[PDB]
């Protein structure tokens, strides 16, 4: 006439497997995941102010391309410039253009 | 025991809107010891077994929409469904597990919540090869209608009838979301064969009169 | 919508301190790694039995 | 892959016993307790008990100590439940369901499909199939009478007449016999040019009936 | 683990015990029973989420950088930025991965520990009165009820008040 | 700590052990007294020493590097002068982070092992003569005067010479 | 090591121990002998070469890069390239100390593991028919042949068989 006690801890019907120093694949109950791997693909206009190229790069927006003018004056802290941007004035270069693209963005 | 008791007992919702239902435990639920709410939120469809939703009082199950949500503590609960769809229309149980004996809680019907529409309303005489059986089953069958109360009244000459009527609902229906409802009054081949005017009175929120369908013997 | 950080392929939640959506990013960003998934254990190892 | 089958449906008269078996698998079966819950027709849930699946110990509720035994074979998988000096008041589906935990605090993540278990002294009678003779469009049906024990199964042309149709659940009448109807909405005009059988199937006394509905 | 509990001398996890982490289960003269441990499961737990929310603690904000893909061949400078940010991807990467990796050693490690520390515990409080049967359980010598179970549980287990019954059982 | 020892079965620190880091103290027929226990003393601070010599070792030695603050704007150039140190610095920071957090961690886990250790060599030496209370404490079961627990605190203690009269007093 | 039986209560490793990494020595009524245990040698085996595989793993591949050495001064874009290099190594250097550091740490601690739980399973076994002498050998109070200590051995040993006669002899 005694008694038992037994000490024991949780365990679930499948776990996860994580990596450790030792071992490549080990079952813990679980984990998480700490690698952000997706996007919903859209752009938040919240809480950045987000201005949207469109048709213009932000150098022709600078300069005054006509079809851009709709830009003058305008501020952003992200400036998205889309694919399809084109110009449509006189053609024109801009030695270590990607600098100016750079200060002015900035 | 630890009593289980739900809050309202049917409810009716529109699609895509918010269904809320309430539950109370007679005694608490809550474990300071564990801090966790020993309760649970099951499904039931017709026919088939009780499925979990939630437990922990606030935990989903796996696989279960996140439309689906708990809340509440020791005694207070209250499960949520944020948008009803349409195979949401179910029977939901509460269930404590916090001590034996398991109890559960009456069960809230909850259904999809529709424009009231009106019974066709069918009246169905014996068949001549039951008569020869010496009993009658006269049937009133109301059709596709909104909401579920409807009162059926079966009158023999006038003289309305009392404790020889049996009625059976449909369940909602997936498609246009109404009830049916059949009616079968029975009498002996003498009583049957005895009276000459059968009617059936139905009063529903659609009709706006009671309609009565008949026939005579 | 509101999100902090911000990749050439859309707004990404910051809440992980790692991210392999785009090494290119703007605002309070997650650390590009070229991992697709790291796991953090937080339970104990797991022995089912039977 | 956790599965519970249970016994098939079972039909028995007042003061008689059953037995019901639950064969679980996909899962460790000493590891979680096994609970035995039962539903009268359109009621709540009522938990009848619990076994301890590794030991084998029970408790049951105050309701049912008298006459319900909750078994388990551990070698078999198989939990099982015997309830004594049956009464029409048990006539109900009992399902058993594995506990989320044994020692019974912890809810149920998985039941049994149920077994119909009923309680009468009536004994199996097959049904009489009698018709129900037919704005725009008209109803018929076929009425389905003094049967027993549930359930029975109708269909209209086999299978092909689906829209519309409404088969009702059965009653139970005075006789201790069961009573359903199964009707359909139709277009008036295809009466007297469509043919309508309802198929009625009894499978407790082996019952399978045809019947063509006509004005 | 390095305590050799979990997964060592406690042959296998409880896939019941839902309601905790580490727990007691018992058989006595009025039946068997189990509960939750509260304080090492909370032990683990705390430990848990605090290092958890250290390593979700404040991701860098970054603005203005360097471009990082490039529409035309420009050499020199080019070979440079790629080179620059492809060797900052490969050490971040190298720190995730070494991160997690040591993380979750030390968070078997001390899980197994709280298993080990709530075990060396128990056999603490018995003293004299119980044997460890080498299995995460323990033999007690001495008619012990429901209360009693909870007096140890609980941690108000009264060793003295058993021990002549049990040594008694034990030795003789 | 993973040991349990510190900050668990010892319930507190001796705010009075002021001439060690580890220690005994007693209660017997001659009153009570106390006295730290240089091995564990020792073995703690040397592995701390040795970790913090190890951290402190070595700094790096630089020269001419680049140029980290602009007074122009440049554009391409500086952004990557710009770019490549603010990379630098968050890495290291990363590293000094990492660096701290993981020897902290160490550093309590093998003090609360060193006082686990000393505990079990306590017990392993007192055999069948004496009970762990449970709260770092071992009830003696026999007469043990001064040069008795001297005994124990300098190793020499024999416990075959009380053990007859320990058994009698336990059981 | 955190357990303090390898390098502790153990006093010294066994040169003669070459088909095992921990194993048993033993004195009987038949003589004495040794024998190596398999799991916990290759308990630790296991891991070592585990964390060892990790270490070793998919080194990583680089084709065109930058220019590393340099011919000519050039000033301000070679610095940056200079300081890019330069500053990589260290960190990689840095890297490459940690790694090894924290494994040898870890690798100790692991072995020291592995030998504290041989001898506690051990003991566990034996129940009350042994005890510990504190220097990682047991006494046991029971005649006990080749048999017996093969029994403790391979796991089989049946304590209830020998208690009341190890009792006897302990008390
Ligand atoms: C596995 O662990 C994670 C991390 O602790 C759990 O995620 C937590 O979930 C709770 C409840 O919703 C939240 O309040 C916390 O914010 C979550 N933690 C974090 C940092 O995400 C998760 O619940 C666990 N998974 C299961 C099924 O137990
Ligand atoms: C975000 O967008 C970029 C650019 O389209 C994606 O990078 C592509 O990845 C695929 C699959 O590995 C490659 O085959 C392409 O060559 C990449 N495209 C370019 C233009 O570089 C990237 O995969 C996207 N990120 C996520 C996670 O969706
Ligand atoms: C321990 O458990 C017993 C039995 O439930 C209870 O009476 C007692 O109050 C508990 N001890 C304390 C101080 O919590
Ligand atoms: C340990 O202490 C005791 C009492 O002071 C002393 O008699 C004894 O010589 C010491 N042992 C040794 C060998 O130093
Ligand atoms: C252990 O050794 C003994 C003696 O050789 C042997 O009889 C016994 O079967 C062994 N135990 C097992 C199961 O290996």
């Amino acid at each position: 006439p005694g008694a038992t006690l037994c000490l024991g801890h949780h365990a679930v019907p499948n776990g996860t497997l994580v990596k450790t120093i030792t071992d490549d694949q080990i079952e813990v109950t679980n984990a998480t995941e700490l690698v952000q791997s997706s996007s919903t693909g859209k752009i938040c206009n919240n809480p950045h102010r987000i201005l949207d190229g469109i048709d213009c790069t932000l150098i022709d927006a600078l300069l005054g391309d006509p079809h851009c003018d709709v830009f003058q004056n305008e501020t952003w802290d992200l400036f998205v410039e889309r694919s399809k941007a084109f110009s449509n004035c006189y053609p024109y270069d801009v030695p270590d253009y990607a600098s100016l693209r750079s200060l002015v963005a900035s | 025991d630890i009593q289980m008791t739900q809050s309202p007992d049917s409810l009716a919702v529109s699609l895509g809107e918010r269904a809320t239902i309430n539950c109370k435990s007679s005694q608490s639920v809550f474990s300071s010891s564990t801090n966790k709410n020993y309760l649970a939120w099951y499904q039931q469809k017709p026919g088939q077994p009780p499925k979990v939703l939630i437990y922990w009082s606030s935990t989903r199950e796996s696989g279960v929409p996140d439309r689906f949500s708990a809340s509440g503590s020791g005694t207070d609960f209250t499960l949520t469904i944020s948008s009803l769809q349409a195979a949401d229309v179910a029977v939901y149980y509460c269930h404590q597990y916090y001590t034996a004996p398991w109890t559960f809680g009456q069960g809230t019907k909850v259904e999809i919540k529709r424009t009231v529409a009106a019974p066709s309303v069918f009246i169905f005489p014996p068949s001549d090869e039951q008569l020869k059986s010496g009993t009658a089953s006269v049937v009133c069958l109301l059709n596709n209608f909104y909401p579920r109360e409807a009162k059926v009244q079966w009158k023999v000459d006038n003289a309305l009838q009392s404790g020889n009527s049996q009625e059976s609902v449909t369940e909602q229906d997936s498609k246009d979301s109404t009830y049916s409802l059949s009616s079968t009054l029975t009498l002996s081949k003498a009583d049957y064969e005895k009276h000459k005017v059968y009617a059936c009175e139905v009063t529903h929120q659609g009709l706006s009169s009671p309609v009565t369908k008949s026939f005579n013997r | 919508c509101i999100s902090e950080c911000i990749t050439p392929n859309g707004s990404i939640p910051n809440d992980k301190p790692f991210q392999n959506v785009n090494k290119i990013t703007y605002g309070a960003c997650p650390k590009y790694v070229k991992q697709n998934t790291l796991k953090l254990a937080t339970g104990m190892r797991n022995v089912p039995e039977k | 892959q956790v599965q519970l089958v249970q016994s098939g449906a079972e039909v028995k008269k007042p003061g008689a016993s059953v037995k019901l078996s639950c064969k679980a698998s996909g899962y460790t079966f000493t590891a979680y307790s096994m609970h035995w819950v039962r539903q009268a027709p359109g009621q709540s849930l009522e938990w009848l008990g619990w076994i301890n699946t590794a030991i084998g110990n029970t408790q049951y509720s105050q309701k049912f100590q008298d006459r319900v035994t909750i078994t388990r074979d551990t070698s078999a998988r198989t939990s099982y439940m015997e309830l004594s000096s049956l009464r029409s008041g048990d006539t109900a589906v009992y399902f058993c369901a594995r506990g989320a935990s044994w020692d019974a605090r912890g809810w149920s993540g998985y039941w049994g499909k149920g077994t119909l278990v009923t309680v009468s002294s009536a004994s199996t009678k097959g049904p009489s199939v009698f018709p129900l003779a037919p704005g725009g469009t008209a109803a018929l049906g076929c009425l389905v009478k003094d049967y027993f024990p549930e359930p029975v199964t109708v269909s209209w042309n086999s299978g092909a007449l689906t829209s519309g149709v409404h088969t009702f659940p059965a009653v139970l009448q005075s006789s201790g016999l069961y009573s359903l109807s199964s009707v359909v909405t139709v277009p008036s005009s295809s009466l007297g040019t469509q043919t309508y059988i309802c198929n009625v199937n009894h499978k407790p006394s082996n019952t399978k009936v045809d019947k063509r509905v006509e004005p | 683990g390095l305590f050799g509990a979990i997964a060592g001398f406690i042959e296998n996890g409880w896939e019941g015990m839902i309601d905790g982490w580490y727990g007691f289960r018992h058989q006595n003269s009025e039946g068997t029973g189990q509960a939750a441990d509260l304080k090492s499961t909370q032990a683990a737990i705390d430990q848990i989420n605090g290092k958890l929310n250290r390593v979700i603690e404040k991701t860098n904000e970054k603005f203005h950088q360097i471009e990082k893909e490039f529409s035309e061949v420009e050499g020199r400078i080019q070979d440079l930025e790629k080179y620059v940010e492809d060797t900052k991807i490969d050490l971040w990467s190298y720190n995730a991965e070494l991160l997690v990796a040591l993380e979750n050693q030390h968070t078997i490690d001390l899980t197994d520990s709280e298993m080990n520390k709530l075990f060396e515990k128990t056999g603490r409080q018995l003293r004299e009165n119980a044997e460890d049967m080498g299995n995460g359980c323990f033999k007690i010598y001495h008619k012990c009820d429901n209360a009693c179970i909870e007096s140890i549980r609980n941690g108000t287990y009264d060793h003295d008040v058993y021990r002549d019954e049990a040594l008694n059982n034990r030795f003789q």
